[PDB]
């Protein structure tokens, strides 16, 4: 706060702040599927008959 | 995980002006920045401040410096702050470490 401090005896001074890092490296992920390039001359159940 | 923190440095504790000034040294160890000097009984020189002899302060140093310092450098005013100041251990009374430096330019806030 500022309490009272009137305008002839001046005084004391705020500071600056700060202070705080952190760093969070890597992350990672990937999953593959297969394409079954045999299994496209059957019919699935989509495709009305 | 690497908490590194970075705090401004504001030994300053007024607007007061800084002023600093040269005296012959006569430290026997390795003393850092910021600390309470007085003058030697017999031989007049500068040495930090036993945190005993009330009234004695004169002044606080102004560059780290060690024994082989023939020069010292300290300020003669100004305002600074009772946590950056470092202290010796002998003076473990706060009072009389807020009016270690009364009667001089050098105040404690």
């Amino acid at each position: 706060m500022a309490l009272y401090v009137s305008p002839i005896v001046s005084g004391e001074v705020i500071r600056s702040r700060g202070g705080s890092t952190s760093e969070f490296t890597p992350g990672y992920v990937k999953p593959k599927h297969e394409v079954n390039p045999q299994m496209t001359l059957r019919r699935l159940p989509d495709e009305d008959p | 995980t690497s908490k590194e923190t970075f705090t401004h440095y504001q030994p300053q504790g007024n607007s007061d002006p800084a002023h600093t000034a040269t005296a012959p040294g006569g430290l026997s160890a390795k003393a850092p920045a910021m600390t309470p000097l007085m003058l030697d009984t017999s031989s007049r020189k500068l040495v930090a401040w036993d945190g005993t002899t009330d009234g004695a302060a004169v002044g606080i140093l102004a560059v780290a410096a060690d024994q082989t310092s023939t020069t010292l450098t300290f300020y003669k005013s100004g305002t600074f702050r009772y946590e950056d100041v470092l202290w010796p251990e002998a003076a473990s009374d706060e009072t009389k470490k807020r009016t270690a430096f009364a009667g001089t330019a050098i105040s404690i806030v």
